[PDB]
RNA sequence: ACCAUAGUAGGCCUAAAAGCAGCCAUCAAUUGAGAAAGCGUUAAAGCUCAACAAAUUCACCAACAUAAUCCCAAAAACUAAUA
């Protein structure tokens, strides 16, 4: 159905670094859970 | 409690560059001691 | 004083929630809005309801553009379905082809943010499976 | 600018029950034989649970300690209210209270017997983990609220995973085979030099100075 | 030139130089800088007359 | 050094850039592969707050410190010529750099006192009223920890605390 | 204000400012978030 | 002003006296001529 | 391009620009033309209007900015870095008006 | 007497604390200081896929358009953008972002440089293929803040009055 | 520092759940922006994070009130000390 993996996307084509994009976005919103201003 | 102690033979097997700091030939035993008491009995345990 | 999102059903604009807390807190008329929706609204007899955008000006008068019907409809509509699975991806509602999602495709391509994008019906295609993923309808590509 | 591979969790072996079990007030078999404390238990380097087993983080205590109920009740609620049961499990590394500690109540004269069992608890040598969170976490997260955990601990204490652990205990052995002072503390202590071995206990043979009463002083070489 | 010295530090700030009338709250601290400000003469004398040995021939 | 000048003339106000020369650096470096401008002239645990021949070469014609980008020093030796530049300015030395200002030479105070190797600032030490005896003591502090590194002729290590 | 021997910000607006040989907290937003090392 | 709480140097609480220099010297020298005295006694 | 469009800009009647692109000079000059053509500094205002003269052959980069004290205000770019041409815009042209 | 474990960390014996004095650890100390010695050895950085994807790209963008037109990037509602990208699409104008970063190494090699002094400020990438001028400066006229910096033309610069130029 | 639009107020619940009461999915437009880490709204609207774009890099693991007659050698950065 709905793509999934990242491994199968090719690190020459422009469309696989937007899911790299996606999860060190998700990493920042992972980190941020505990700071608090 | 407080004791004989002891030491670990390890302590007294010489590293090579000892011979050379001390002045002792690597090869042969000095034949015989010269001692002196540096500090004092007192305060020290009676053995 | 700002805009205004309204998702609102076709022949339906009436004098209460959500219009009368959301447009009357700003001090627009409900009535004047009620009957030009209406007018424009009540010329699709195709019964979708449309996600509208009111500005709302500093006088308390008002301008409306009407954008196209949700996909959420057009695929509700698409998959024969009447609400979508309570737990998307978990479990199937209803089903769409490749013809389903380029008609809700070439429909909403006149969409005020789809417009101004130049984007190929290749682009909104994806969009619309986008959109049918978590509504929980499955696409099938014959 | 620059972009990173992130991270994956493709291993992650997520248990049920991930919070923290409740642990006792009291042993279910209260000893009825009162205990000498042997303060010694508390005194030196942990033998036990030195090293992780499922997870890769962990409080680490820096000194030697008792813990009792309420520090047990501390670190339950807030741990467990502090993590998300989907992507972290936690795990006791530490007994639940065995110990008991004894009260003579106010207004005593010196004598006339022990007194009756107030407490359980539970000893803690310095080096030893008192809990074990495993997950598809950072470190940074569980650190970030783990310190608070670690900081009302009755010793001082401290969070780390494999990574930062084995860092400091490279850095620790590296930091004795680095030193430019001929004079160490084994050393000396083994070749019972300047008598001083009347000033040393016995235990400090082991200890080599680093560890003193309850205390620890990792800046000891 | 009496007035003239240098103060190593904040010295200035921090040395205080105290007596007591003998009265009852009758206690004076001074900061340094305050007392020779006051009298040029007072900080070299309590120098020497505090390096002295302490008996009569000080005086 | 470039210069920015201001014009009022006529109710329109011209403000442009203007180029001064800036002098170059010595011919030869003692130290050609150093890296850091104080490490290739041999510098490095020699000055202190004494020397200004040094110290004036980083800082503004009104008295602060230069950015360090800009000087590109050691991250050492940056915080430790800006505490000797306090502690020289402290000293009552480099008079020239004082900002000016006309009206403010005319109201006298009480002759400045001299002072040297000032770690503070005048404003904030709190006078110590408690001493203390031989086993706690005030230990009133004395130039700055950042020099410690300083070459000891003495061979006795700088005494920072009386 | 308040004396503490632990600053932190409270907020963004937040900044950590050292007068006469100690800390402060000074907060332009909020007046309460205004905290002094001890 | 400042008290030391019962004796000197005995009890739990003591007068907190400072290594000197001067002793680190001493120790230093005391323990130079025991390295050189377990070598003697070494062979 | 904060510290401008916090300043309320409505004094300023016309802000022209006029600069030479293949000049090796030039950056500050377009990070004052930048700073002032944001969508803040834009809309605080609907009299100033923004007009940028583009040339090889002037040579010489600068800024015309005029306001309704009768004040006319000109930059000269040489030299100028981007900060003081703007700290120097925030002074002069808030303070009169 | 203390036991030999305590709450209040337990003062020590003089000569134990001797002892301590003299076993303190010493850090080994340089001759001179590594990072006041010259510059380490050097560390080559590496092309990533995306480094390798925007030369592609880029090469492939100064072939593709016969007109390609610097235009300073400044700053606009995202309706005026928005805006701006239709009526680029009405005369079927395209226009292309990329970053200074790995833009400008591809620019320093050989043919266009030229264009380096018109890409250090911010830049916005006008691509057109098969272009008409007039079209182009057409609504550039429209919003007078928004300035085109001029640049390649079919392996040839020229600056605003080379395009006020070729327009007529 | 800067900047912030897109399907889409994602399905399901619900008085309304609109990114931001709770369960699901984590999709895909743009070169680029999480089916959102903070705040906020009754639901919104509204403020910042991360995203590009422009840059520069120098960092990280911070601190803790006082006693009762009157402070408690005076002092002091350096001429050479295995004294
Ligand atoms: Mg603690
Ligand atoms: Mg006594
Ligand atoms: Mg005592
Ligand atoms: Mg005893
Ligand atoms: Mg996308
Ligand atoms: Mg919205
Ligand atoms: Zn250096
Ligand atoms: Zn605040």
């Amino acid at each position: 159905g709905p793509p999934k993996k990242l491994e199968e996307l090719d690190p020459e084509t422009r469309e696989y670094w937007r899911l790299l994009r996606k999860h060190n976005i998700w990493r920042h919103n992972r980190l941020s859970k505990n700071r608090k201003f | 409690k407080f004791t004989r102690s002891r030491i670990p033979d390890k302590v007294f097997q010489p590293s090579p560059e000892d011979h050379e700091k001390y002045g002792g030939d690597p090869q042969y035993p000095h034949k015989l001691h010269i001692v002196t008491r540096i500090k004092s009995t007192k305060r020290r345990p009676y053995w | 004083s700002g805009m205004i999102r309204a998702i609102v059903r076709a022949g339906q604009a009436r004098p209460g929630p959500p219009l009368g807390p959301i447009l009357g807190q700003r001090g627009v008329s409900i009535n004047q809005f009620c009957k030009e929706f209406n007018e424009k609204t009540k010329d699709i007899k195709e019964g979708i309801p449309l996600p509208t955008k009111i500005f709302v000006k500093p006088d308390r008068t008002f301008e409306i553009k009407i954008g196209q019907p949700t996909v959420s409809y057009f695929l509700k509509a698409a998959a024969g379905i009447e609400k979508g699975a309570r737990h998307t991806g978990k479990e199937v509602a209803g089903l769409v082809t490749l013809k389903h999602v380029y008609e809700i495709a070439r429909v909403k391509a006149q969409d005020d943010a789809f417009a101004l994008q130049d984007v190929p019906l290749s682009s909104v295609v994806r969009s619309i499976i986008g959109s049918a993923r978590s509504l929980g309808i499955r696409v099938v590509k014959d | 600018k620059t972009l990173l591979p992130v991270p994956t969790f493709e291993d992650v072996a997520i248990p049920e029950k991930p919070k923290l079990r409740f642990v006792e007030r009291v042993p279910l078999v209260p000893k009825v034989r009162r205990e000498r404390k042997n303060l010694s238990d508390i005194r030196g380097p942990s033998t036990e649970a030195t090293e992780f087993t499922e997870g890769r983080f962990a409080i680490l205590a820096l000194g030697g300690g008792y813990l009792h109920w309420g520090h047990f009740e501390m670190m339950r609620l807030t741990i467990n209210r502090s993590m998300d049961p989907k992507n972290m499990f936690a795990l006791w590394r530490v007994p639940a209270p065995f110990k008991p500690i004894t009260r003579k109540g106010m207004g005593q004269r010196m004598g006339g017997g022990k007194g009756a069992i107030d407490h359980y608890v539970t000893p803690v040598k310095a080096g030893r983990l008192i809990v074990e969170m495993g997950g598809r976490c950072e470190f940074k997260e569980v650190q970030g609220f783990l310190d608070l955990v670690a900081h009302k601990l009755p010793f001082p204490a401290k969070a780390v995973s494999r990574e930062t652990l084995e860092k400091m205990r490279k850095d620790q052995e590296e930091r004795e085979r680095n030193n430019q002072n001929p004079w160490t503390f084994e050393r000396i202590a083994t070749a019972n030099m300047l008598g001083i071995r009347k000033v040393l206990s016995p235990y400090d043979l082991t200890h080599k100075g680093r560890y003193w009463g309850k205390f620890y002083t990792p800046e000891r070489v | 030139n009496t007035r003239h010295i240098a103060f190593s530090g904040n010295k200035w700030e921090q040395k205080v130089y105290s007596s007591h009338t003998g009265y009852p709250g009758g206690f004076r601290q001074v900061t340094a800088a305050q007392l020779h400000q006051k009298d040029p003469v007072a900080i070299v004398k309590l120098a020497i007359y505090g390096m002295l040995p302490k008996n009569l021939h000080r005086r | 050094f470039r210069e920015v000048v201001e014009i009022l003339d006529g109710k329109t106000t011209i403000i442009e850039g203007r180029i001064t020369e800036t002098p170059q650096e010595s011919p030869n470096p003692p130290n050609p592969t150093g890296q850091c401008p104080i490490c290739r002239w041999n510098l490095k645990h020699k000055y202190n707050y004494e020397d200004v021949l040094l110290l004036s070469q980083f800082i503004r014609p009104h008295g602060g410190m230069l950015p360090r980008r800009i000087t590109g020093l050691c991250q050492e030796e940056h915080l430790k010529i800006e505490e000797c530049v306090k502690m020289a300015h402290r000293a009552g030395l480099l008079p020239n750099h004082r900002p000016k200002l006309p009206e403010g030479f005319v109201p006298k105070s009480k002759p400045r006192l001299n002072r040297y190797l000032t770690r503070w600032s005048p404003r904030s030490v709190k006078p110590i009223y408690n001493k203390g005896h031989r086993w706690n003591k005030v230990r009133m502090p004395v130039g700055s920890p950042l020099l410690k590194d300083n070459v000891s002729y003495s061979g006795r290590p700088l005494l920072l605390y009386h | 204000f308040k004396t503490k021997g632990v600053l932190k910000k409270r907020c963004r607006d937040c900044y950590l400012v050292k007068r006469r040989g100690r800390w402060f907290i000074y907060c332009k937003t909020n007046p309460k978030h205004k905290q002094r090392q001890m | 002003r400042n008290r030391i709480p019962g004796r000197q140097w005995i009890g739990k609480h003591r007068r907190p006296r400072p290594v000197s220099a001067q002793a680190k010297q001493n120790m230093i020298r005391r323990l130079e001529t025991e390295a050189e005295n377990q070598y003697w006694l070494s062979r | 391009a904060a510290a401008l469009a916090r300043l309320g800009l409505r004094a300023v009647k016309q802000v022209r620009v006029q600069f030479c692109p293949f000049e090796k000079n030039v950056e500050s000059t377009r990070t004052f033309l930048q700073a002032v053509s944001s969508e803040k500094v834009r809309c605080t205002n609907l009299n100033c209007s923004v007009i940028a003269d583009v040339r090889h052959d002037g040579s010489e980069p600068c800024v015309d900015v005029l306001f309704g004290d009768g004040h006319r205000l000109i930059m000269r770019g040489a030299h100028l870095t981007a900060q003081e041409m703007l700290t120097a815009f925030a002074s002069h042209i808030q303070a009169r008006g | 007497g203390s036991k030999a474990v305590t709450r209040h960390r337990r003062v020590m014996h003089f000569e134990r604390q001797k002892l301590m004095a003299v076993t303190e650890y010493i850090p080994p100390k340089p001759t001179i200081n590594p990072r006041c010695l010259p510059p380490p050895p050097t560390p080559p950085q590496e092309e990533t896929g995306l480094v390798r994807l925007l030369r592609r790209e880029i090469a492939a963008v100064f072939r593709d358009n016969r007109m390609i037109a610097v235009c300073q990037h400044v700053a606009l509602s995202a309706e005026d953008k928005l805006l701006l990208r239709h009526q680029l699409r009405k005369h079927k104008i395209l226009m292309k972002i990329f970053p200074n970063q790995v833009l400008k190494p591809f620019l320093e090699e050989s043919k266009y440089q030229n264009l380096l002094p018109l890409f250090v400020g911010h830049n916005l990438l006008l691509v057109s293929e098969e272009p008409k001028v007039k079209e182009m400066v057409r609504i550039l006229k429209g919003i007078p803040f928004l300035p085109l910096l001029g640049g390649c033309i079919d392996d040839t610069i020229l600056s605003r009055q080379g395009f006020i130029n070729y327009s007529k």
